[PDB]
């Protein structure tokens, strides 16, 4: 049975009144430090701090110079030299921006994606390795220290339509991607080819050479299945050695490549089988671009629906049916919940909506 | 079971990331 109970302690609506697509707490902040999160919507990036008695303190606002930009995602990192926090944002333009959260200044940007960017994820061990997933059918790996495009994941056996999500595993040995082509693809980045490609990107010096850096083109995934969902796959995350993915079917499917007893690291690229282990059911989440989330220790799973309900499950409960905690509803929360974020310690859950509203749920 | 086995994998791997986080002192924002 589920233990976790929450209480809605505060809400706010942003001035632009545009949909909020993404939210992320900064999990790099040191124990004790004020709990900060960023929200993205329209051509805005906004920072907030969480104080006692459900107080949400506005810190800084970033308004993009391009009025037509529509941010879809953000991800936090830190500079590996200065220990300074960094925030990457992207959207409709297909331009990645590295923002200094303290000054709200665009430090650097990366062009190259031929279409919109749906997701940005930083490597769990390397703060410089940023992955971007795009409408151009590809995923790209960047080294934001050397400003290089390390690799492009797509081509011959890559995605055949817009890529919607991706996730690194806990240790960052492999990435799982998914898109509109209904497929879920595995790309190992711990292969000798990729580990060397990563090293090469660190050795690259533009003031010591005239030739630009040569990115790797990964045309072939290490695993591919179109047998989990019957439609578009808009969200994917690793749950240990298992996968969690959703479509429009009002369920988060928990599965693994190959047969039940197959090892994730011994799965051959040609693997034709796939094992479905369970399902996390909900309702009113048939619209596109609705992401689920997990807390750091991967104990809680959260997903918002199109009507303002926040479903929460206890991932320590073996059966996904007796794992569902009390749904987090507030009679005033009625618009689509696009994304949720747990604070590092899982004491706070923030939810963002289509009506520019933020919702703070504090654990009991 | 597969569940309990997957659960320990998460425990150990999140513990490796948590230790690396503890050894870090990221400046406030
Ligand atoms: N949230 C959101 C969003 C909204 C509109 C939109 N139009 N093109 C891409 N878009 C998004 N992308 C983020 C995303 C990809 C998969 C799941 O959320």
């Amino acid at each position: 049975k589920c233990k976790y109970s929450f209480k809605c302690v505060n809400s706010l609506k942003e001035d632009h009144n545009q949909p909020l697509f993404g939210v992320q707490f900064n999990w790099h902040s040191k124990e004790g430090d004020p709990l900060v999160f960023a929200t993205v919507g329209s051509n805005r990036v906004t920072l907030y701090e969480c104080h006692s008695q459900g107080e949400i303190r506005l810190l800084q606002s970033y308004v993009d110079a391009d009025a037509d930009e529509n941010f879809y995602t953000c991800a936090w990192t830190y500079d590996s030299n200065t220990s300074h926090p960094l925030l990457a944002v992207a959207g409709s333009r297909g331009i990645i921006r590295i923002i200094n959260p303290i000054t709200m200044q665009c430090i650097k940007h990366y062009v190259g994606h031929g279409n919109a960017i749906n997701e940005l994820k930083f490597h769990p061990r390397d703060p410089n390795l940023l992955l971007s997933v795009s409408k151009d059918h590809a995923l790209r790996l960047w080294n934001i220290q050397t400003d290089t495009l390390v690799a492009i994941f797509g081509g011959v056996e890559g995605h055949r339509d817009e890529v919607l999500s991706a996730d690194y595993d806990l240790l960052g040995e492999k990435i799982m991607s998914c898109g509109m082509d209904h497929s879920l693809k595995l790309w190992r980045i711990n292969s000798k080819r990729m580990m060397n490609a990563i090293k090469e990107s660190y050795d690259y010096n533009p003031n010591k050479t005239n030739r630009p850096f040569i990115s790797q083109k990964i045309h072939f995934p290490d695993f591919s299945t179109r047998d989990i969902h019957r439609n578009y796959v808009d969200c994917v995350r690793w749950l240990g050695d298992l996968i969690l993915s959703k479509s429009c079917e009002n369920a988060i499917v928990c599965w693994k490549p190959g047969k039940m007893e197959d090892d994730i690291d011994k799965i051959k690229p040609s693997e034709s089988n796939v094992t479905i282990l369970g399902r996390f059911d909900y309702s009113q989440c048939d619209i596109w671009y609705m992401r689920f989330s997990m807390d750091f220790w991967q104990k809680m799973l959260a997903l918002g629906n199109q009507v303002g309900k926040l479903y929460v499950w206890d991932l320590e409960v073996e059966d996904p049916h007796k794992a569902k905690c009390t749904t987090l509803t507030h009679h005033k929360c009625g618009a689509a919940i696009r994304q949720t974020s747990f604070s590092r310690d899982s004491s706070i859950l923030i939810a963002v909506c289509d009506d520019a509203s933020i919702w703070r749920w504090d654990r009991l | 079971s597969m569940f309990s086995s997957n659960r320990q994998k998460i425990l150990e791997r999140t513990e490796i990331l948590n230790q690396e986080w503890k050894q870090r002192r990221i400046q406030p924002v």
